C-alpha cells in the first residue's frame, strides 16, 4: 500500500497536465513506456528515473521533479535482474529526439554529482526549484525548456 | 511482417526526373524515422537522406551530393514514402532502398543527437541513368575449335534471355553475367558442352529480347 | 571515407573472424553493421554497445574502442560469406549518416578448384560485320580471386566482368578483348592468361 510507479508519473504529470505543457492523456502514455522502455538509473546516493515518452502527446518542452522519502522500485533502464531504489524521478516532457538527447546528456551531468543528489532528498520545493532552475540556467545548448516551483513535488 | 515495397525505378537520360515511393506494412509507419540508401553498381551502400517524425517536423536532412535535386516526403495515410529526383546523372544511377531508421542513444556514454540504426529494408528499385537510349542485340555463333557457344553484343536495356535447341532446356549451358561496355551497352555469352561427336548435333541458339521485340536463333555449326 | 574498412578479408569454416571500422567520429558514436549479399537487401546485424537484433545469429558480435568499431564471427560459415558494412554518423554531433567502404568476407567453404577456360577466336559473321571481338570464359573456380590478361604482356581495349556465383556454388567470370578486323591479322595471336591462386593460360591464332 506504499507508493507505485503510475502515482508518482500521475503527480508529477498533473502540473504539466495544468499547465498545458503535454495533453491530459500524457501520463497513461508514460505509463506504457516505463512498461516497455524502463528508465530506472542506478547512482550514488539514491536511484534515479526519467519517466519520458518520445515526443508523443508532447506540446511545449517541461520538467517536473519528484522527491520520494521512501525507496521506490523501477525496473533499470539498463538489464540487471535487480529494481533501481528510486528516490529522485525526472519527469521529460521533450518533443524532439534531437532536443530529448541533450536533456538527457544534461540529465547525465546532474546525477554524477553525487551530493547534489543528497541535498535534494533534504530540501524545500523552493529550494530546488532555484537549484534546478540555475542549473538549466547554467546549461549550454540546452534547449528551452519550462520549469516553474509547482513543477517541483516531495511524495509519498 | 514488416514489408517495404520500392517501386517509380526504371529507365532514364541524364537530366531527366524520377518519383520513388515505398509503401509500408507491419509497423507504426507514422510515427518512424525513414531513410533511402542507394548502391551504385559495383559500389557501395550510400546513405542519401532521411524523413523525421511528426515531433521533429517532418524534417529531411541530405547527403551533401543530393542536396538541392532530390526532395524526400511522406503521406503517412497510405504509409507511402517517396524520393523526387530531379537533375538525374549517370552518377546517380543504382539500385535504392527505404529503411525503417531506429534511433539510439546510450545515457551513461552516449553523445547526442544518438545514433541512427536501419531495422527493416526492402529489396529496392532500380534507376538505370544513361544516354544508350535502347538497342536490339547482335548475335554470333561461337563455334567449336566440346565448348559450343553463342555471343550476344550490343544491347539495351537489361536484361536478356536465352535458350538452346529453341526451347530445347538443354543441360549444361551457362550463361555468363553480362558486361556493361565502356560504350554503355551490354554484351553477354552463352556456352553449353556438348558430345564431341554427336556429326548432326543440329545446335542453334535461341535469344529473345522483349525490350526490343527482338527474337534471333544460329544455327552454330563446327565450321 | 570518414569510415574505414578493409577491402575484402578471408576465413576458413568455423573459425572467428572480425571486420573493424575505423573513424574519428567512432570515439564518439557507436556504429551499427549490416551484411549484404549479391541481389538480397541488407540484413542489420548489430548496432550501438551491445544490441543484437532478434533474429541474428548469436555468432555474430559488435565491440568499440577509440576510434574503432568492430564486428566479429565466431564459427563462420558458408551463409555469412557477403559484404559488411557499418554506419555511424559523420563527425561529432551530426544528424548525417555514413556507410563504410565495406569489407568483403570471403568464408572458405569448399575444396580449390581451378578455372576452366574456354578462349574463342572472333567469328566470320563479326567479321564481315567489319568487327573483332575474342572471348574468354572462365568457370568453374574456387575460390572467386581470378586476374585476366591478354606473346606480348600487352593488352588494350579489354572487357573482363564481375566474378559471379553458379548453381555449383563455384564462380565464373569473362573477358572481352574487342579488336578490329585488322588488328586480328596485324598481330601475330591474342592470348588469355588468368590466373587464380597464383596460371592457366590459351591462345587462339588469326587462322
Ligand atoms: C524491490 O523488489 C525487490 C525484489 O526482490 C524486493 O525485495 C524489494 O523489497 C522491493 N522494494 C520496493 C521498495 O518495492
Amino acid at each position: 500500500g506504499n507508493v507505485s510507479q503510475e502515482d508518482i508519473i500521475r503527480a508529477l504529470a498533473e502540473p504539466l497536465i495544468d499547465d498545458g505543457m503535454v495533453e491530459k492523456e500524457f501520463a497513461d502514455h508514460v505509463i506504457e513506456r516505463e512498461k516497455q522502455t524502463p528508465t530506472g538509473l542506478q547512482a550514488e546516493p539514491v536511484g534515479v528515473a526519467i519517466p519520458h515518452t518520445m515526443g508523443e502527446y508532447v506540446r511545449e518542452n517541461a520538467i517536473s521533479v519528484g522527491i520520494l522519502t521512501k525507496p521506490v522500485n523501477f525496473t533499470g533502464w539498463y538489464q540487471s535482474e535487480e529494481p533501481v531504489p528510486v528516490r529522485v524521478v525526472f519527469m521529460l516532457a521533450i518533443r524532439n529526439w534531437f532536443d530529448i538527447t541533450n536533456v538527457l546528456n544534461w540529465i547525465k551531468r546532474v546525477i554524477q554529482d553525487r551530493d547534489f543528489m543528497r541535498r535534494l532528498l533534504t530540501m524545500n520545493d523552493e529550494e530546488i526549484y532555484e537549484e534546478i532552475y540555475k542549473k538549466i540556467k547554467q546549461a549550454p545548448n540546452l534547449t528551452g525548456i519550462h520549469f516553474t516551483k509547482k513543477y517541483v513535488r516531495h511524495l509519498n | 511482417e514488416v514489408q517495404l515495397v520500392e517501386s517509380g525505378g526504371g529507365l532514364v537520360k541524364p537530366g531527366g526526373s524520377l518519383r520513388l515511393s515505398c509503401s509500408a506494412s507491419g509497423f507504426d509507419f507514422d510515427n518512424a524515422w525513414m531513410t533511402w540508401v542507394r548502391q551504385p553498381p559495383g559500389k557501395g551502400l550510400e546513405w542519401v537522406g532521411r524523413i523525421t517524425g511528426p515531433g521533429e517536423g517532418w524534417s529531411v536532412d541530405y547527403a551533401a551530393p543530393v542536396e538541392g535535386r532530390f526532395t524526400i516526403s511522406r503521406l503517412n495515410s497510405i504509409n507511402f514514402l517517396y524520393l523526387e529526383m530531379n537533375n538525374l546523372r549517370m552518377e546517380d544511377s543504382g539500385l535504392y532502398f527505404c529503411a525503417r531508421t531506429g534511433k539510439y542513444y546510450d545515457f551513461w556514454s552516449g553523445y547526442p543527437p544518438g545514433e541512427e540504426y536501419f531495422q527493416d529494408w526492402g529489396r529496392g528499385t532500380l534507376v538505370t541513368v544513361s544516354s544508350a537510349s535502347t538497342k536490339g542485340p547482335s548475335v554470333f555463333p561461337l563455334a567449336p575449335s566440346a565448348a559450343l557457344g553463342c555471343l550476344v553484343k550490343d544491347y539495351f536495356p537489361e536484361p536478356v534471355t536465352v535458350s538452346w535447341n529453341s526451347g530445347a532446356l538443354t543441360s549444361g549451358v551457362h550463361t555468363f553475367p553480362a558486361v556493361l561496355q565502356s560504350s554503355g551497352l551490354y554484351s553477354l555469352s552463352s556456352v553449353v558442352t556438348v558430345p564431341s561427336s554427336s556429326g548432326t548435333q543440329t545446335y542453334i541458339c535461341n535469344v529473345n529480347h522483349k525490350p526490343s521485340n527482338t527474337k534471333v536463333d544460329k544455327r552454330v555449326e563446327p565450321k | 571515407y570518414e569510415l574505414t574498412q578493409e577491402t575484402g578479408v578471408s576465413v576458413a569454416l568455423g573459425r572467428t573472424v572480425t571486420i573493424t571500422c575505423r573513424g574519428d567520429s567512432l570515439r564518439s558514436h557507436y556504429a551499427s553493421w549490416y551484411q549484404k549479399k549479391p541481389g538480397q537487401a541488407p540484413i542489420l546485424l548489430f548496432y550501438g554497445k551491445n544490441n543484437r537484433p532478434s533474429g541474428v545469429p548469436d555468432r555474430f558480435s559488435g565491440s568499440a574502442s577509440g576510434n574503432r568499431a568492430s564486428l566479429t564471427i565466431s564459427g563462420a560459415q558458408a551463409e555469412d560469406d557477403a559484404e559488411y558494412y557499418c554506419s555511424s554518423r559523420d563527425k561529432s554531433g551530426s544528424r548525417l549518416s555514413v556507410f563504410g567502404g565495406g569489407t568483403k568476407l570471403t568464408v572458405l567453404s569448399q575444396p580449390k578448384a581451378a578455372p576452366s577456360v574456354t578462349l574463342f577466336p572472333p567469328s566470320s559473321e563479326e567479321l564481315q560485320a567489319n568487327k573483332a571481338t575474342l572471348v574468354c570464359l572462365i568457370s568453374d573456380f574456387y575460390p572467386g580471386a581470378v586476374t585476366v590478361a591478354w606473346s606480348s604482356p600487352v593488352k588494350a581495349g579489354v572487357e573482363t566482368t564481375t566474378p559471379s556465383k553458379q548453381s555449383n556454388n563455384k564462380y565464373a567470370a569473362s573477358s572481352y578483348l574487342s579488336l578490329t578486323p585488322e588488328q586480328w591479322k596485324s598481330h601475330r595471336s591474342y592470348s588469355c592468361q588468368v590466373t587464380h591462386e597464383g596460371t592457366v593460360e590459351k591462345t587462339v591464332a588469326p587462322t
